[PDB]
């Protein structure tokens, strides 16, 4: 029926509205206070762009963003939001006195109808990853609303790959999974699965933070702009990579981060998620090589991260690498929809 | 799973 | 047309099922040496109930209940399992030499089709507070395969609940809820949607552990009869109760824990997951008032726990509360499907 | 949207 | 008809001055030892600046302040009290042989008539959070009978205010008000009066110590200098205030106390109420916010701390404060005639 | 009115004040012996209630009215001289009550009743039962009271007896010999020594005590408001003779009361005597000025004559002596002004 | 001079 | 009420 409908399994779409449908899963993001605040300080100082102009707010969630809009100046904010939240974000647009500036819209901003085009898009579509979710799609998808003059906050997006050692991450995998291999629990043999339950949790990407000094390379940077990406160039993105190895050791997988910029008339506002800032509830995301790769010190480390979007809002991770100096290589596959949270 | 990882 | 999908939502049966066929779950609920013991002690030391008799093995998971009937003697096990955890169970199996006994069934209960009548159903159909997951119901309907001379196990489950007073979980969930009456967060008015963040956050049952010390009165037990019972008897589950105050103070909600039998031809094989017992991944939950009722040693706490099934495999429990000395009365909703782990 | 059964260790 | 009756209901003022007839309260304020005794080493220590001079005491209570002042060797000392306290003020005058040097007026300072004008003016008129009970006004008031280049012990005041964080006391506060929050209280729904119950308890100042580990931020002064100060200035007094946040967290509300300065001849000897120091019978004062401001370190708290004098012999407070980088603010209103004795 | 003409204004002013704070209302409320027993009173003679005309003297936040539209009043007059009685309209409407509880602000001494009533409630005791004067403003409503009509509560018994406490007595003469000294900072205060003492004994103590200090079983003097008119408060002359039980050093004299809800279906008792459970009224002491030395088996008589003033309470004489010594003692105190003692 | 003294 | 707060 609709692009939304078309590119989701139902019953993930059922799930994944009701989990935002949650005030604690609302209040969850609204107290990360670098997210909260960068939004406020890339609107508000970027007033201009919003002063006496329309806005669409794309998964406005309880309207956090409309109301920095508003409180910027603009004209008209139409308010987009496809969970049950819509309905907790009408009733702060009529006890803030907003009713004549903000219009709740509920549903998916693939299937409702705007009255008129928009200056400006706002959104916070970004998963873990960056592009978990498959949010994006749907923010470049409100495109259409846009006018030929218009911006977008974020406007552009980078996603940050670099290997990593972690030898008690990698060795984790095997503690746990070690449980099946017995001869006897309770008089029955279970090591036959052991192999099954190896392969479950190297599937899984793990998000957490870490410490810096575990990064074995300067990063690796795929770019979107939001401006002129297509729905369809986020189908399959190829992130080709060709390390410089500062560090001589054992590279156990690739680690993951992003920055958004909102580029404003007056200034650009950067909200980086990676491990040399503050911690945000992005956290990190680090994905495995089913086995580890040893490089020197100068040697290169090259290949490929393949992301194939899928039907569960996520995408199937493929990772390829091998150290040119040697050729030993590796790879794995992982299910960005299922990870593992680490952080303690 | 969550979509948006608990934080604190 | 199934029994199954008539009373569940699809959406809801997805996840379920998709849980539910992770080998880091099994090895999570196999770990649970209270459980897993129990489960075997209860088989083996009623041998006799299993030798040369065949069994239904209902959401056989990695299929080790049907290796303890196996251990047991029984001539045939048939193991069902909906999830994709059936082809790991096959797996089992056939590396231990048990093809010719363990017959994995993948599929759910209420659709595959069985070679035969049972003599006895093992299954641990218990969610937290018993009743969630609604999986008893498919434990049920599993009896159309059973035997008129057919037992169960577990064949009994009693579902216990005390009144308890804690204050420190009173304010730590109502501190949540607090987010939500602030008057200017980032210059936004947040404080009409007090109400409903109050009401989300107590609709949570708080899945943990406590020291009995907190409960006020001695525990109202439900029993439900799986021998005896029909599916139908738990699409509307009402508790009434009437607590004997062992203590002045403030009743902040209710506990609930259940213990399950095995009524065996032997000996009878309880697993407890009572707060004065050691602990399972079941742990206890516990419901809470949004307003504390206080009471006097010796009043009477009365009121009714009612529990409609709903389709997502489980319940809407509704909680009225009653000081009969005073007339304080506390009305209160959960959503069982929303739970607090709070461990 | 939660586990059918809690985290046990 | 005088300056006095016409800021002041009758009602306030008997049950002010039957207060201070009583010689227990007397008793409370004389055991303060760092009252009495820095008074006292503010007029000896600088006892040039009484030798033989006329003093004028207002509101003298027991009068001890005018025997210091003797001690230091004043000629003539007009010890003036409105309370019954005065009569118990002559009884000590003439037990200690002091007739002629120590004349007792019995009155208001604003109605009595005084034979000559004075060279200075003592008097301890600082009520807690320095600005309760009004008596500032009269003790500028009393300037009338105050020689060109006359002094005044204590010559200035500075208030001093900080922003503070204190979990515990919001919740005490917040815990008490939500009696009113029950919905079936002996069966009444009291929950309509919860707003009403807020208000009233955070309207009150909260009066005892802390840890000063609780300041969040340098405080800011405001200084009252009473050589120069109108009794008019005193009617509406506006305090700005821009805080930079030292520590991250939750701005609960602002504390506040003050210091005298006793600028003599000799010497400046300073009376300081503040959290660093020895606690005296002032302690301190704290009003809360109904919801905290979050703040990081290094940004800016900013905002007014404004006190109207009422007819009660007192302030009702406005305090407004917001956080500049993210717009949160708060509006607050304290009734400094009804506090919280909390210690 | 006749409010006005027995009351000073300022005492009135402060009174009603007092009563105006949600804070003070939740003070009595909490008192779960007051609440809880008026509440079984009104519920357990719902005869004398049902389709009743119903008058609430001073019902603060409307608490007995509610009691009264539990047990199926007809209509209730509530009558509420604080500005607690708007707060009281808030909860009839919140409450979906506004048919059957009519809210009238103002002295029931001065407001106009429509209708005769059948029953009148109300809570007019103070700390000895008789301080604030309020039992006359009951009586007073009587002239709305249907002949045959019931008065809740119906008596009220006062209790006088005597009691030793050594450490109560010299702890007077301990704080008062904070003046003497002859060198308090240089000053002589030993003059005022004498002042202090008689100020402490004019002061009733309120809190309670271990009823093994008392020495006698206690007199009682009743009150019976069906019977009673106003003017039987203005001077309240209590004669008594206590059989000493114990030998000892008689101190003073220790007051606690009772009253009675005489229904039709059973008469409920609310006692704040030291053998029951405390409540906000505590007990009150009388001391002596000079201890009286009694035997077991003598007998103390003398009277205990309470005098009515404008300020809302009473003055307090007290004579007693030991008959078969003639040993006797007295003291006068105001019941205005106790000394909270208890911690 | 609390008409009604403080209790918990 | 209550001008100067207890002390001691
Ligand atoms: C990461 C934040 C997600 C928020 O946006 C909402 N949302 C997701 N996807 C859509 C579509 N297609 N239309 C409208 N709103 C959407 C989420 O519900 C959440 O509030
Ligand atoms: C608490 C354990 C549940 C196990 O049983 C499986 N399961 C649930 N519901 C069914 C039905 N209807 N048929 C077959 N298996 C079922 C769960 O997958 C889990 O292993
Ligand atoms: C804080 C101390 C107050 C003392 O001064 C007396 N007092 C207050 N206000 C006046 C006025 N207007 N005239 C004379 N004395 C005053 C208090 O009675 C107390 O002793
Ligand atoms: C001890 C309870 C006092 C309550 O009754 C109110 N009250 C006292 N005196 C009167 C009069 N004369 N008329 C009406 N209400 C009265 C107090 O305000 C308090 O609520």
């Amino acid at each position: 029926r609709s692009v939304f409908s078309e590119r989701t399994e139902e019953s993930s779409a059922v799930q994944y509205f009701q989990f935002y449908g949650y005030l604690s899963q609302q209040q969850n993001m609204m107290q990360d206070y670098v997210r909260t605040g960068t939004y406020q300080r890339a609107i508000l100082q970027n007033h201009t762009d919003f002063k006496d102009k329309i806005v669409l707010d794309v998964g406005c969630g309880s309207g956090i963003l409309s109301f920095f809009a508003a409180q910027a100046g603009a004209r008209k904010i139409y308010a987009v939001e496809a969970s049950t939240m819509a309905q907790h974000a009408e009733v702060l647009v009529k006890s803030n006195n907003l009713t004549d500036r903000i219009v709740v819209i509920p549903g998916k901003v693939e299937e409702v109808s705007l009255p008129e085009q928009v200056d400006i898009i706002i959104s916070e579509p970004m998963g873990y990853m960056l592009f978990n979710e498959r949010m994006l799609e749907s923010y470049l998808h409100a495109k259409k609303y846009l006018k030929p003059s218009g911006n977008m906050f974020p406007t552009i997006g980078d996603v940050h790959l670099a290997p990593f050692t972690d030898e008690q991450l990698y060795m984790e995998q095997f503690t746990k999974a070690n449980f099946w291999y017995q001869p006897s629990f309770h008089g029955v043999d279970l090591s036959a699965l052991r192999g099954a339950a190896v392969d479950e949790y190297f599937r899984q990407p793990v998000v957490d933070t870490f410490d810096i000094r575990i990064l074995m390379a300067k990063s690796v940077k795929y770019t979107v702009n939001f401006l002129e990406a297509k729905e369809g160039d986020l189908h399959r993105i190829e992130i080709p990579f060709k390390f410089h190895m500062l560090h001589s050791g054992l590279v156990h997988g690739l680690a993951f981060w992003f920055d958004v910029a909102f580029i404003g008339s007056i200034m650009t506002v950067w909200l980086s998620t990676a491990p040399t800032e503050p911690l945000t509830h992005w956290y990190q995301v680090r994905c495995l090589f089913q086995s580890p790769l040893f490089a020197k010190a100068g040697d290169t480390l090259s290949g490929t991260c393949l992301l194939i979007a899928n039907k569960r809002q996520s995408y199937d991770i493929s990772i390829v690498a091998q150290v040119d100096q040697t050729g030993s290589k590796s790879s794995n596959l992982l299910d960005l929809k299922n990870p593992f949270f680490r952080y303690t | 799973a969550a979509p948006r990882p608990p934080f604190s």
